[PDB]
């Protein structure tokens, strides 16, 4: 079966079959099933054949009840594993998953401050002290930030007149700040009046065309980690509350912006968005790049009307939700509860690092030992209950690098470090015996029982000449 | 190659409204705006106002702010102007022309007449005009007591062009009445029979009368 | 695969100025000089008061590599009042897009904004100049009496334009009424004959214009991108535009009759967001006489091996039929972010195999982000969708990326050797590169072995010196060659044999050749263009039974020819290039008889 | 509102001439003022914009001056095409106003009326009512009075009267006047006389009959 075509070498013939093995001094073709090999001749000491292996390295236990120290919480077993696979064959991870009971929650509320949000601010004007109230009862350690968008200020998306420039809603008339791109206010912190005062402090402003800016608030909310606040080892909630689709990727190539998205931080000394006029709008590709990366959770609170094109996009971004608005926010409370509760009653697990290449097979395993389901998700679980998962890898071809992989919940800094390293050498090729007497008085190398032969010497022992 | 082409003649009652149109063609009718204008008989030119045909949005005059409606159908390139209230004082040419811009209207309907008055359809009464019992002779013919206009009259049935004056019509109680003279050589009348041929295409009449004494 | 990427003509324009943001091929109508048109929408101009109000670049193709700019308007703003501005040129991004057809040169500047005569606005309407010879004419069709969002105020005329073969302009504006965008079409001759400079507003007659629809179809930017080409089959092109937020960011490409401007067909994208219309093209790229339709998804994602998303970009391929359908075939990119599909050029025939090409260009990938160009041949069947050819961008900046292969034109033999060249622009680095086509040699090669079955108890030849007694064979290897356009007569061909070549090494080879009794022999050869079959014999050998125990496997004599190409060049300096499609090397095989 | 006035209301050139329009506005206009010509049977056409620009199609003949609140249209080289009325029209702001239009007539040698009056028609009288009519045709200048004497006293009650737009052969023009009474009242007196004034005589010009003679 595995005598085919080829396989004259060890390396070679571990490479065509994850279940072929070699023979030594044949006491042709040794590539064949192991027992094959016993069964003619090749003796246990002499048989060649490696197989895929794992070694864990730290399987610390997860972390029962709750823990008054940060330090002690373990949400995800093992921690860290050295998967050595030979080439075409697969080993499966097991990864136990469970969420602690009290867990921080860092929540940024970015908010559309387009003319159509006036009423809006005014149903949040105490949202600060009843969402951090209603939160108290779920963690000990609820931090909420503020960040407002609008629009790149720039034609052909504002008015350019002096008249509306100063005051775009000067035609009204009525009292609005001069557009802007991004508006980071308030860093995340636990004093729930100061969210409440600044609320109250903020003024709408306007522009002229309907889809709005706020991509170009969500890539600076998730990347400028230092400046909004993002802690490690906690939920990261980005509530983008608006009633408008949003402009993505090019669509700033109206306004003459052809320099596309960084993703990098560049909120300036007012803490606002400085390269609003000079880069493109992110693309959802990354935006994605960059949630996954600062383990942002992205909730869209938006109207009815909006629902349909958000949902879509949730569908592409991890752990994305939606929820449906009303048109004065007057639900925005209940839909973050809602949106919190169904994150704390799953488990979804998310691969990060290098693993394009790679073949991968989840298979998801919740209550306890009844529901078997071919998924990477979790759902319907209490707070407390574990969630596992059978994770299959398999590397196609024998590769020289390692891989650095992670392994953690979507939402969670909890990560299983896994290592890759491939196994397609046979311990027989390290002892090289240069010209040995075995190929015809130094005219090879005898390397696994068969002769490497030198340059300008043919022949199953090098006993011909070119 | 940019035409208006406006509605036909309107009549109406006092009291009542009518409604003509204004077809474009030549240029995208969308893309400019279409003024209307007012002119009495024997009078001025008098501005009612603009309308931008894609917006429908309007700007008029402060005296036909409560007279006229503008309004204006893309599919068909048309706009309309709707007179309500009609009174004797509305009774005018009212035309159609885009908008040139540089504050000038380029390019005119032709004139939709309107015409308020309580009268009926009535025929024309046609009179011969003989002289009283010498080398040229002029006959007339009078056309009294008709409504609405137009009515067409011709002598020999259009075979005698020059030499005649007819004239236009003014109103006589609330009618029309029209009439008209035709010069031709002394020795040429009563030796050839001559006749004042009328026509009320609004009551179906044509008359043919004779100048015999 | 013909491209001449070692010495490319350069050009390089003011730093800053996106200098190859729009790129296109001057023909004057007098069988005269080539040029190449060049936009620097961000250029300073010599216009009074006006800052970065771009310009359009002539430039000389080898003469002196120099580029000058095209004086289409040397005036500032005109006054509404003193004081009051009718117009604002600065910023107005004068040559974001250029196209010329024969004499008639058309660039515009889709950031202009107008006052208005009622009211001190600063509305982008956008504007045009269009050349033909010392006539120079504006042409800002969406600078009408229909002022707003809700109006043509925003429309941006000028963003995207292209001329019908007909000698009618075809031009989209994505801002009018709120960001639907809308399609403009004007007769050339109505365009200049009915220019007047006291009049803003032109009436065009015989315009054809899309019309406001329902507010769902709101900021679909209609007009993004546009192409013709015929697809009711009467002659007359028709209108492609990109429409790329339509169907909810899904994105669509409606194609409009460029007679009356009626709805003829749509396209629909397949994921959120892709940005589907960013690009447009339409060439008959498998021979049928039938335009075909390319559609550029610069931001669509692909899944990989792990199962991840990533943004790759993705072009797709409508091969028209008479039938009036579609057959579509998509096409996705290879680096991941690359935005494979913003710009797509067809080539023409650019290796004159019979079947116009086509280039789609990834402008942020490559080696530090410096771009890419794809080249696709097309086929009877289609596109290949292997590219034959890949064009790396070679500057790199500081500012904003090079985005070598942002626009892109081809389908020009400026050169006039007989295969179209390609223009590839790079705005970030102010950088216009020609690349000129080679000539492209088919060749014809034939190798025969006889006897084929070879019995080596037979013997009838002899060897080198008085050694005798060995099974021998005879090879007739074979070569011809022909070409297309500017080629030289004389080539010289590098042929090399091989025996047994199917054995690896370390294994035992059987068949020698008689003179070398080695199992390669190699061969300088000469052939002329459209000759005959330029042959040559020569004999092998079999080594004796006891050397190899390996009389099953069959003996492969394997030719592989190779031709100098330094030694074939023109007075342009362009060495001819052997035909890709054919392959290079071939082989027949012997066999050993059994008893 | 901007009040635009056309001081001369109408003028007579002769072919060839040359035609200056004056138009004033109650306040600068700022140069947006436009010309129209008015043909007799109501065609109207742009002819200068701007002040000074000629709109498509129209000949170089026409041409327009002017600045601030005083502003001229200028006909060299008068054609016959060119007799009409002309207006102006201020666009600086709305609502738009018009001038009173200036009235361009062909130049002619004075003419004398050829006057005619006629008696009621048979037909008339059975009908009740009696119209006498007076026809004074083909003389020039325009200007023209009529006067009804029955018996040596002016009526002045029942008349209506018509003219006639130039005519264009010659530039003469007709006037038609018609004396309506009763057929009670016409029959009751005997003479009826229809009395024309014109410029070129000094003695009016008068036509009459007896109802009894004949
Ligand atoms: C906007 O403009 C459109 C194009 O001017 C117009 O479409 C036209 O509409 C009229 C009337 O509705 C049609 O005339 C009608 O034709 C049918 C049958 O037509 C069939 O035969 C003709 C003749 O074939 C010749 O011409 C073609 C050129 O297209 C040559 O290739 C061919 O070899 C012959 O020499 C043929 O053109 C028609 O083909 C059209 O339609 C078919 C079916 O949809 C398509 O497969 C094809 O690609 C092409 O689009 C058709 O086979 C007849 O019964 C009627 O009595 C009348 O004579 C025109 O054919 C049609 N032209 C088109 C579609 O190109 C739109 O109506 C107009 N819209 C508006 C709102 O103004
Ligand atoms: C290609 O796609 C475009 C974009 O989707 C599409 O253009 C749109 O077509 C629809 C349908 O013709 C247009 O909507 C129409 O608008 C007119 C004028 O307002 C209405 O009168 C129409 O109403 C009729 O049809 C309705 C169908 O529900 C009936 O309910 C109604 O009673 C009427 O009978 C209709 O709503 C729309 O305006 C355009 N939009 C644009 C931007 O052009 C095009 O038709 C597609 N073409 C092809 C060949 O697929
Ligand atoms: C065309 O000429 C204009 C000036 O006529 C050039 O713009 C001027 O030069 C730079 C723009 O690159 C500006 O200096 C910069 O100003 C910003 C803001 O003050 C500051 O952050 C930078 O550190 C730098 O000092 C300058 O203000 C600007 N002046 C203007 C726009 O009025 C422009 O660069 C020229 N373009 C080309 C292609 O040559
Ligand atoms: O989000 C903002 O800031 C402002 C805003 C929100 C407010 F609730 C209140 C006020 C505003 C601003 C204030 C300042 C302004 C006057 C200059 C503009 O309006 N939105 C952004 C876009 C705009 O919606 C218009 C789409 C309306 C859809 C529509 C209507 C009519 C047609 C069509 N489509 N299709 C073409 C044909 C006709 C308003
Ligand atoms: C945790 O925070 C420390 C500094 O407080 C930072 O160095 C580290 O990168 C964070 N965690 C991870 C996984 O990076
Ligand atoms: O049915 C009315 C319909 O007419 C047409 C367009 O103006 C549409 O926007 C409108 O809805
Ligand atoms: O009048 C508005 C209304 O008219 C009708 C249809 O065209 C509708 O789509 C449109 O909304
Ligand atoms: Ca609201
Ligand atoms: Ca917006
Ligand atoms: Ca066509
Ligand atoms: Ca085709
Ligand atoms: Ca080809
Ligand atoms: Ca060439
Ligand atoms: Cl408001
Ligand atoms: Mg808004």
């Amino acid at each position: 079966g595995c005598a085919l075509g080829g396989a004259e070498t060890c390396e070679d013939c571990l490479l065509i079959g994850p279940q072929c093995a070699w023979c030594a001094q044949e006491n042709g073709e040794r590539c064949d099933t192991p027992a094959n090999l016993l069964a003619k001749g090749c003796q246990l000491n002499f048989i060649e054949n490696p197989v895929s292996q794992v070694e864990i390295l730290k399987n610390k236990p997860l972390s029962v009840g709750r823990q008054k120290n940060s330090s002690d919480i373990v949400q995800i077993a093992p921690q860290s594993l050295i998967l050595k696979l030979r080439p075409g064959g697969a080993q499966t991870l097991q990864v136990h998953v469970r969420q602690t009971e009290d867990y921080p929650v860092d929540l940024y509320y970015l908010m559309d401050l387009s003319a159509s949000m006036d009423d809006d601010l005014n149903t949040i004007k105490e949202l600060g002290s009843r969402l951090s109230k209603e939160m108290s009862k779920l963690t000990s350690n609820f931090r909420l930030g503020f960040g407002s968008f609008v629009e790149k200020p720039v034609s052909p998306f504002v008015k350019t007149t002096p008249e509306e420039i100063a005051n775009p809603c000067s035609s009204i008339p009525y009292f609005c700040l001069p557009t802007f791109g991004f508006k980071h206010i308030l860093p995340l912190t636990n004093d729930a009046e100061r969210f409440n005062e600044i609320v109250k402090n903020q003024k709408i402003s306007a522009n002229i065309d309907t889809p709005e800016g706020g991509f170009d608030a969500i890539m600076q909310a998730a990347v400028c980690k230092e400046k909004i606040g993002w802690r490690n080892d906690s939920l990261h909630l980005l509530v983008f509350v608006s009633d408008a689709d949003s402009h993505f990727g090019m669509d700033s190539k109206l306004a003459g912006i052809v320099c596309p998205n960084d993703g990098l931080c560049h909120l300036d000394s007012k803490n606002e968005y400085s390269m609003s006029t000079v880069l493109e709008y992110p693309t959802i590709g990354q935006l994605i790049d960059k949630l996954v990366q600062n383990n942002v959770l992205l909730i869209f609170a938006v109207t009815q009307e909006q629902v349909h094109l958000y949902e879509n996009y949730a569908k592409l971004i991890p752990g994305a939700t939606v929820g449906l608005l009303q048109k004065d926010s007057g639900n925005i409370l209940q839909l973050i509860i809602s949106a919190y509760e169904e994150l704390r009653s799953e488990v979804e697990l998310e691969v990060l690092g290098d693993t394009e290449g790679l073949n991968l097979s989840f298979t998801a395993i919740c209550n306890n030992g009844t529901l078997f389901q071919h998924q990477k998700k979790c759902s319907h679980m209490k707070v407390g209950d574990t969630a596992s998962f059978s994770v299959t890898v398999n590397i196609p071809h024998c590769e020289r690098r390692s891989r650095h992989i992670i392994i953690k919940p979507v939402g969670l800094g909890d990560a299983l470090e896994l290592l890759v390293s491939p196994e397609c050498n046979c311990d027989c090729q390290k002892e090289v015996e240069v010209n040995s007497s075995k190929c015809h008085h130094g005219n090879g190398s005898f390397q696994c029982g068969v002769c490497a032969c030198h340059p300008g010497h043919m022949g199953p022992r090098c006993e011909s000449g070119h | 190659q940019v035409q208006l082409q406006q509605s036909g003649a309107e009549l109406a009652e006092p009291g009542a409204s009518v409604k003509m149109s204004c077809k474009a063609s030549g240029y995208t009718f969308s893309s400019f705006w279409m003024h209307w204008v007012k002119q009495r008989p024997g009078q001025g030119l008098e501005w009612i106002g603009y309308i931008n045909p894609n917006s429908g949005y309007t700007e008029c005059n402060e005296i036909f702010r409560d007279k006229a409606t503008m309004t204006a159908d893309t599919s068909s390139s048309t706009a309309y102007m709707q007179l309500s209230g009609l009174t004797s004082e509305d009774s005018a040419v009212y035309y159609c022309a885009s908008f040139l811009g540089r504050g000038a209207m380029d390019y005119w309907g032709q004139g939709t007449s309107v015409t308020v008055s309580s009268a009926k359809t009535t025929a024309p009464s046609v009179y011969p005009l003989a002289p009283v019992c010498g080398s040229s002779v002029t006959l007339g013919c009078l056309v009294k007591g008709y409504f609405p206009e137009p009515v067409t009259l011709t002598w020999n049935s259009g075979s005698l062009s020059a030499g005649v004056h007819t004239f236009p019509a003014v109103l006589q109680s609330s009618l029309y009445t029209l009439s008209s003279s035709v010069t031709v050589v002394a020795s040429t009348w009563p030796s050839q029979s001559i006749t004042c041929n009328v026509a009320h295409p609004a009551s179906s009449t044509k008359v043919d009368k004779k100048i015999e004494p | 695969f013909n491209l001449d990427v070692d010495s490319p003509a350069e050009y390089s324009g003011p730093e800053g100025s996106y200098f190859g943001f729009a790129v296109d091929f001057f023909v004057p109508s007098a069988s005269s000089r080539m040029f190449l048109l060049v936009g620097a929408p961000k250029a300073n101009t010599t216009q009074p008061g006006i800052v970065e109000g771009g310009q359009v670049l002539k430039c000389d193709w080898s003469s002196t590599r120099r580029c000058q700019p095209i004086e289409f308007d040397a005036t500032g703003n005109r006054d509404y009042a003193k004081d009051d501005p009718l117009e604002f040129k600065s910023h107005q991004w004068f040559g974001a897009s250029v196209r010329s057809k024969q004499d008639k040169i058309l660039a515009c500047a889709p950031l202009y904004h107008w006052r208005t005569e009622m009211k001190q606005e600063r509305e982008p309407v956008g504007t045009c100049f269009l050349q033909d010879g010392t006539k120079t004419v504006e042409y800002a069709p969406c600078r009408s009496q229909d002022i707003d969002a809700d109006g043509q105020g925003f429309c941006q005329g000028g963003f995207s334009i292209d001329f019908t073969k007909a000698d009618r302009v075809l031009l989209g504006g994505p801002g009018s009424f709120y960001w639907q965008g809308q399609l403009i079409s004007d007769q050339v001759a109505e365009i200049v004959s009915k220019y007047d400079p006291n009049v803003y507003s032109i009436k065009y007659n015989n315009q054809l214009a899309t019309r406001t629809a329902q507010a769902i179809f709101d900021d679909s930017y209609l007009g993004y991108s546009v192409a013709v080409g015929d697809f009711n089959g009467d002659g007359i092109d028709d209108f492609v535009s990109g429409v790329p937020r339509a169907a909810r960011t899904l994105g669509m490409v409606y194609i409009y009759d460029g007679k009356n401007m009626s709805s003829l067909y749509n396209f629909t994208g397949e994921q959120m967001a892709a940005y589907f219309g960013f690009s447009v093209a339409a060439t008959d790229i498998n021979g049928d006489d039938y335009a075909d339709v390319f559609i550029g998804a610069p931001l669509f994602m692909d899944r990989g091996s792990d199962g991840k998303l990533q943004e790759v970009g993705q072009v797709s391929v409508s091969l028209q039929r008479a039938s009036g359908d579609f057959q579509t075939t998509k096409l996705n990119g290879f680096e991941v972010f690359a935005r494979f599909g913003s710009a797509i050029a067809p080539l023409g025939d650019l290796d004159q195999d019979g079947f116009n090409d086509i280039a789609i260009a990834a402008p942020y990938g490559g080696e530090d982000k410096k771009g890419i160009v794809y080249i696709f041949n097309g086929r009877s069947t289609g596109l290949n969708a292997v590219p034959s050819q890949i064009l790396e961008g070679q500057w790199a900046a500081r500012s904003c990326p090079p985005s070598f292969g942002y626009s892109m034109k081809g389908a020009t033999d400026i050169d006039k050797n007989g295969y179209p060249d390609l223009i590839v622009g790079a705005f970030g680095v102010d950088r216009a590169i020609l690349y000129r086509a080679r000539p492209v040699i088919t060749v014809n090669a034939g190798l025969e072995v006889y006897p084929s079955i070879l019995n080596q108890d037979n013997k009838t030849c002899s060897l080198p010196g008085t050694a005798l007694k060995v099974s021998c064979f005879n090879v007739r290897f074979c070569l011809k060659a022909d070409g297309k356009g500017v080629l030289p007569r004389k080539l010289n061909f590098q042929v090399e044999l091989l025996l047994d070549k199917l054995k690896q090494k370390g294994a035992i080879r059987r068949a020698l050749f008689l003179y070398s009794r080695s199992p390669s022999h190699s061969k300088n050869m000469t052939i002329s263009r459209g000759g005959l079959m330029q042959c040559e014999e020569l004999i092998a050998y079999l080594r004796d039974e006891s050397e190899f125990r390996d009389k099953l496997t069959p003996i492969t004599i394997f030719m592989e020819y190779r031709l100098d190409y330094r030694t074939a060049a023109d007075t342009t300096g362009l060495q001819p290039i052997l035909n890709q499609f054919t392959p290079a090397n071939i082989s027949r095989q012997a066999h050993i008889l059994l008893d | 509102d901007i009040q635009m006035t056309q001081t001369t209301s109408s003028l007579s050139a002769s072919l060839g001439d040359r035609v200056i329009i004056s138009c004033r506005a109650s306040q600068d206009i700022s140069n947006y003022l436009s010309w129209y010509q008015q043909k007799p049977d109501g065609t109207v056409k742009l002819l200068i914009f701007y002040t000074s620009k000629l709109h498509s199609g129209v000949p170089s003949r026409f041409s327009g001056s002017g600045s601030g609140t005083d502003y001229s249209l200028t006909i060299s080289n008068l054609d016959q095409e060119d007799i009409a009325t002309y207006f102006c029209q201020q666009g600086n702001t709305f609502p738009y106003t018009f001038g009173g239009g200036t009235k361009v007539e062909m130049r002619r040698a004075d003419a004398a009326p050829t006057v005619s009056i006629f008696p009621p028609s048979s037909e008339q009288l059975t009908s009740g009512g009696a119209s006498v009519v007076c026809f004074l045709n083909n003389f020039y200048p325009k200007d023209i009075n009529v006067k009804w004497k029955i018996d040596g006293s002016e009526r002045q009650n029942g008349v209506l009267n018509s003219w006639t737009d130039q005519d264009s052969k010659d530039s003469t023009y007709s006037f038609s006047s018609t004396l309506t009474l009763t057929k009670d009242e016409y029959e009751r007196h005997n003479s009826y006389t229809c009395e024309a004034t014109h410029k070129t005589s000094t003695s009016p010009i008068v036509k009459s009959f007896n109802r009894n003679e004949c």
